[PDB]
């Protein structure tokens, strides 16, 4: 389909966690989602929340719909479980690597299914809990997923980072490596 | 031995081209889309056998079908106008750094990397120049890297063999820029 | 049997 821009509401439900997710993307970038626990709309940038708003009921309702047809399809398919498509992982920095200038390390988990996943930021073998954030389970047009993981860090020639990923389609945890210089 | 898991997905897609709005709607069990509304079709159509109980029942119910036909001008065109006021007008300027991949000798072959970061939208043009002439060969581009935070990133490398006094220039053409932006690097 | 999706929109 020819289009100058694509505006896609996208949502999913499943047996394990995350049990549900509802969001709207503009040209494949997530604009806002609906926190299903806090029953709220969360805008990705202040540019967005300063302008328009969204009925958080419109997401919670579509999730209950998605859940109703989750079953009636579990039964209709004779309980069909899908194949575990394994993830591809890339680790790259947000800005050019200047030793000293704080940076953000991006871990991109791509082309995986189902949307169940563990991710751990390892610095020198040890995991990092402070100064980390992550995107949502972002749907693709081929109905798999991709996720973004972020860690703020100060480039050191004495430091070494890994993004450890767990998925049911992998035999072992996948370690993706990044190093300064 | 994977735990038990069944996944149901939904996609409501608006395609904006020219002045039009084509509403796509997709019903998806696991990774298989079975039922779909296409605005160019006017009714639900099962993509697989899984969606025959829905497509026929959802069709022939006028209250649902009429609501779905008006979607292109009720939320698609409506949201698109709201996006043109804010989302389309977002212009973040590309920051450009230039450096060799590795440091060492002069007459040895090396790669000059033009690292363009934190721009939006993603349509960007990067060009390489050696002593005023466009290098049209030996250019290795890691095409557009989406960062997941409404900013793009791209690395464009030039296959070089630097001589003393050679001047390399990276040019960047982006919609957020009034004129081309240049960053320089001399071999020394 | 199966419920149709609800269509909402952003509002200023
Ligand atoms: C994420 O990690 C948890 C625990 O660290 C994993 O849960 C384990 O899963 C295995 C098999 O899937 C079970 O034998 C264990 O008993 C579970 N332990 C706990 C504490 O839950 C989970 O599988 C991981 N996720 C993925 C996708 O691998």
């Amino acid at each position: 389909i020819k289009a100058d821009h694509v505006s896609t509401y996208a949502a999913f439900v499943q047996t394990h966690r995350p049990t549900g997710e509802f969001m709207f993307e503009f040209d494949e970038d997530e604009q806002f989602y609906v926190d299903l626990d806090k029953k709220e709309t969360v805008w990705h940038l202040e540019e967005f929340g300063r302008a328009f708003s969204f009925e958080a009921q419109g997401g919670l309702a579509n999730i209950a719909i998605l859940n109703n047809n989750l079953n009636t399809l579990i039964q209709r398919s004779n309980h069909t479980q899908a194949a575990n498509d394994p993830p591809e992982v890339t680790v790259f920095p947000k800005e050019p690597v200047e030793l000293g200038q704080p940076n953000t390390l991006i871990c991109h988990i791509d082309r995986f299914f189902p949307p169940v996943l563990n991710v751990t930021w390892l610095c020198n073998g040890e995991p990092v809990t402070e100064g980390v954030a992550e995107s949502l389970f972002l749907p693709r047009t081929d109905y798999s997923f991709h996720k973004f993981h972020y860690l703020t860090f100060v480039p050191s020639a004495e430091d070494v980072y890994d993004c450890r990923v767990e998925h049911w389609g992998l035999d072992q945890p996948l370690l993706k490596h990044w190093e300064a210089q | 031995a994977t735990p038990e898991n069944y996944v149901y997905q939904g996609r409501q897609e608006c395609y904006a081209f020219n002045g039009t709005q084509r509403f796509l709607e997709r019903y998806i069990y696991n990774r298989e889309e079975y039922a779909r509304f296409d605005s160019d079709v006017g009714e639900f159509r099962a993509v697989t056998e899984l969606g025959r109980p829905a497509a026929e029942y959802w069709n022939s119910q006028k209250d649902i079908l009429e609501e779905k036909r008006a979607v292109p001008d009720r939320v698609c065109r409506h949201n698109y106008e709201l996006d043109e006021a804010v989302t389309l007008q977002r212009r973040v300027q590309p920051k450009v750094n230039v450096s060799p991949s590795k440091k060492g000798p002069l007459q040895h072959h090396n790669l000059l990397v033009c690292h363009v970061t934190d721009f939006y939208p993603g349509s960007i043009q990067v060009r390489w120049f050696l002593n005023g002439q466009e290098e049209t060969a030996g250019v290795v581009s890691t095409n557009l890297i989406r960062n997941g935070d409404w900013t793009f990133q791209i690395l464009v490398m030039l296959e070089m063999t630097p001589q003393q006094g050679d001047v390399y220039i990276c040019q960047v053409e982006h919609t957020s820029l009034d004129s081309p932006v240049t960053v320089e690097w001399k071999a020394q | 049997i199966e419920f149709v999706f609800k269509n909402k929109a952003k509002e200023l």
